[PDB]
DNA sequence: TGTGACACGTGCCTGGAGACTAGGGAGTAATCCCCTTGGCGGTTAAAACGCGGGGGACAGCGCGTACGTGCGTTTAAGCGGTGCTAGAGCTGTCTACGACC
DNA sequence: GGTCGTAGACAGCTCTAGCACCGCTTAAACGCACGTACGCGCTGTCCCCCGCGTTTTAACCGCCAAGGGGATTACTCCCTAGTCTCCAGGCACGTGTCACA
């Protein structure tokens, strides 16, 4: 429930380096929706590789690996 | 320069993490590496969406354009 | 349960390979799993560029349609 | 013009298979030239992999390679 | 096991040094270091994928070559 | 000439590649050599282009920028 | 964009300094000043980068010098 | 080639600012890259065996440069 | 076990969250026309279907042959510190310099 | 061609991060020997690949009538960015608690 936590003025910021000139209003859930599912995904895949790497935690080094089959 | 503030992101990550599956440990490191990733396909992201809102003869970006991008790159 | 006709396409793979390298033989095999690789990319290429049609509110695809498709398909 | 075998009609069945209903003019130049682009790069990649192999004709296993390395 | 970190510091300064540099900043050698990580993972899936292709257990030089040959 | 990397080093970062790619894999002395080779004509390139870079920046330390600056006019 | 007659001077001027007796027809000329709009576009992008990177703005020639040599030429 | 011309392809490929010399350069080094692609393709004329410099010509020398 | 890595209470600027508003642009539609596309009829220019030679894929058999591993050890080279300083980021200017007709 | 706002090298200017200098260490490597499993062809075989040859399928060409795209433009009209004002974090700063080979 704490998704909220990318503000809109974060979306639209990083829109603007995307190129983009304006940002309809309907934009921020659909952005909020994507990022908690690109998160889902590389987390799952990080915490995966960490648990076959025999760990009870995650490092960076798990992240990279796990974007790296992304 | 990282546009999502650390702290809410950390939140966002850590319960993601704990409803997938809870007792897990991230440090600074990793969810700055992962923050880094998720700016950088947000930005490519809304790359897409540009593109395709300007082949839409419009310049507003609207939801349809992020669906177009997101099952055009395979995502969905 | 192929859609471009065989022979003319063996003719150009066979055109494209000389152009590579010379006096190079292909199996029928290989020709036909070129084939079905081709019409298969050029299916999926297909279905985004209508894709960017139905969103642009057209019917009819046009060029920019496939560039768009291939642009942000990383091609 | 030895890629005009590809011709209009088969560009339409594909793309009607691809579920495309209205097709353009230019679409037919502009998919013989993507599908020019895409069967240089396979067979390209299929001829390397023949000439590792150290063969003078290209079997199954060099396309699916090359299709690999294009990442289909 | 992180390995990356084998290549020496004194390896990456005396490979500057060939190519005519004076003067390296320390965190020139993180960035070759990722540099060199990237451009040998590409080499060697490459000449990987060759071995695979030739039904081979030894990647020799040929696979090697050829992943060079495929790379600029 | 001379190699510039240690052999060891370099023939076991290999080996730890392609475990990490493919499995219970067997290098030939001269492949892994020829990679030694490529791998040095490759940095020395680089650091060539670097070099040009900065002191066409009016300064001899090359920086990380520089390096950067040079990947991507090189298209990588 | 570049107007087609000052590029068909040009190109039958390099043809009559290079080989003689040679013709150009329409799609010959927009082929090779559509690659020459893509490689001046290519190259003055790698230069703006080497401008960006030179902290200034003004694209001298040095930029253009940086952009040749290390492309390959 | 023109100085307008220049500029218009400069400001397309995200060029703010624009030099003096950089039009003698910028002329003198498409006139030497008009002539590698020239070069190319009359090999490739004289290997085709044609009369005259087509397009298809023009294809091939890019992508075989 | 010692050394290392997180969690909770604060002040404050800083960024985000309420509205207000004036435009910029999104959306729907009426022609419209006209400009393509689709579809249909006739036709022909091909593709799809049968024999031959032999080029080379493919299988079996080595056989030196080179990789993996396994030491002895020792010295060139790397890693910790300092000593020292040319060099990088940051200022003011004046001729050199690029924008408007 | 002209007439009007900006600035790059020079000179400091200061801190600094990098180049030696050096002691201590250490593992790369040169050598030696071994097991053996895979590379590299040898040799033989025959699969099918290329090259020629007759018939429906279909691709081209052309014409005609529906349709839909680009465009203008009414035509409101929706609602986003800029602005204004008010309210929730954020980094140091501590103080305390849990993990690992």
């Amino acid at each position: 429930d704490n998704i909220q936590g990318i503000t809109k003025p974060a979306i639209r910021r990083l829109a603007r380096r995307g190129g983009v000139k304006r940002i309809s209003g309907l934009i921020y859930e659909e952005t909020r929706g994507v990022l908690k599912v690109f998160l889902e995904n590389v987390i799952r895949d990080a915490v995966t590789y960490t648990e076959h790497a025999k760990r009870k935690t995650v490092t960076a080094m798990d992240v990279v690996y796990a974007l790296k089959r992304q | 320069e990282l546009l999502i503030r650390k702290l809410p992101f950390q939140r966002l990550v850590r319960e993601i993490a704990q409803d997938f599956k809870t007792d897990l440990r991230f440090q600074s490191s990793a969810v700055m590496a992962l923050q880094e990733a998720c700016e950088a396909y947000l930005v490519g992201l809304f790359e897409d969406t540009n593109l395709c809102a300007i082949h839409a003869k419009r310049v507003t970006i609207m939801p349809k354009d992020i669906q177009l991008a997101r099952r055009i790159r395979g995502e969905r």
